[PDB]
């Protein structure tokens, strides 16, 4: 889930 | 930390969190099509999404939420937040929607996509409401923050409500220091938040529309938009 | 005019008096539920509620001053929002239950009889929960309800709109007045006022979503809706 | 349309 990663990154 | 910020420190923190204004890849000497327009503005929305995530975690008290909360909040509000940006950007261009400094669309250019002209209309009516109301950059960043924290909060949060109360204080702070009397303060604050209800409305219309454009597949959407899109439930006859 | 000419607590009384009754369904409690019996029961009820709310809209200050065509528009936009916050209001003291009617009290688990309906129940339950957290009062509720009628159609309509905004402001004054004499601090009045109006945003969402569910159910031809229902429904698309 | 009738009545 791209969102999750853009948010953790 | 968000809670112990002065009203002033709140407004500043938000103004500095502002995402930049992005540009269209639009090349002006090329003619438009339902496909090319939908391509240009989903391309634009998709790059804007990346900057919104960033801005989100620079909104006081947002990094303080569980990552899943963060996700839910953004899945719910993402289109409202692009829309209020749009509406604010198009303020000084009445009759027109400044999607990008080099993508100024007028009322007629919405006909280019079926089902787009009515959302165009709602959108123009909103920025027109803003301009008529003479909304201030400082008030705008507060409204935007409110949508992010408010839209999803009921489909899960004291922390979120306390932050939401802090942003409300700040809105009033701004009005009280702009000269507005006491009843004028609370009237403007009502008129402001009542407009957020319209933005929520346009968001649901535009989301159904987007899913429609996927369904008749006039353009391949990005992986992120599809994720955004799929956090909502929809259909298209 | 005369809407501009009410006192704060003359406004409240007029609205309290204007209230429509609470209707019963034709529910035979000895019979369990199916999808078609559900919808049937719930649409039959909404249809009968529609007549009262119209005769209620005529008794809300300022509304009758608006042109017939402007009145139609406001109703076509808000009817289900208005039905919904009424539902939410009746259920406030029935945790985990939706009181569609004193004889039709629906558990969230029963919402599953109708396909797709369960999400809508969860949102409606949460809103009812929210009202409870906040301890919403009857006087405010009737104010909120009127706001929905006057606010939902307005930005998609000629300064007929200005008059609507004046009454909107008069209804804000009214709400503040209520909280003031409820003993709230100046700051606590802003926050509450914002908390209430922010909820309308979620209520707009529920209605958008709900609207689509209804359209879905008719396309499915699971139950035949009245002819008023099918008009209010087609106004949305 | 039934809404218009009811309203004007
Ligand atoms: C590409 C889109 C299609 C349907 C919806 C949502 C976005 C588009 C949009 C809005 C703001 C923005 O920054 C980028 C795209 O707005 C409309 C056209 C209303
Ligand atoms: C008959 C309906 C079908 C679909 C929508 C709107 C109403 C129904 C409703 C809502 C409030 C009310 O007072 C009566 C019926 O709620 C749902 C099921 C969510």
């Amino acid at each position: 889930k791209i969102l999750h990663r853009l948010l953790q990154d | 930390l968000a809670l112990s910020l002065t009203a002033d420190q709140m407004v500043s923190a938000l103004l500095d969190a502002e995402p930049p204004i992005l540009y269209s890849e639009y090349d002006p000497t090329r003619p438009f099509s339902e496909a090319s327009m939908m391509g240009l503005l989903t391309n634009l929305a998709d790059r804007e999404l990346v900057h919104m995530i960033n801005w989100a975690k620079r909104v006081p008290g947002f990094v303080d939420l569980t990552l899943h909360d963060q996700v839910h909040l953004l899945e719910c509000a993402w289109l409202e937040i692009l829309m209020i940006g749009l509406v604010w950007r198009s303020m000084e261009h009445p009759g027109k929607l400044l999607f990008a400094p080099n993508l100024l669309l007028d009322r007629n250019q919405g006909k280019c996509v079926e089902g787009m002209v009515e959302i165009f209309d709602m959108l123009l009516a909103t920025s027109s409401r803003f301009r008529m109301m003479n909304l201030q950059g400082e008030e705008f960043v507060c409204l935007k923050s409110i949508i992010l924290l408010n839209s999803g909060v009921y489909t899960f949060k004291d922390h979120i409500h306390r932050v939401l109360d802090k942003i409300t204080d700040t809105l009033i702070h701004l009005m009280a220091k702009a000269g507005l009397t006491l009843q004028q303060q609370h009237q403007r604050l009502a008129q402001l938040l009542l407009i957020l209800s319209h933005i929520r409305h346009m968001s649901n219309k535009g989301m159904e529309h987007l899913y429609s454009m996927k369904c008749k597949n006039v353009v391949p959407l990005s992986d992120l938009l599809l994720e955004m899109l799929d956090a909502h439930r929809l259909h298209a006859p």
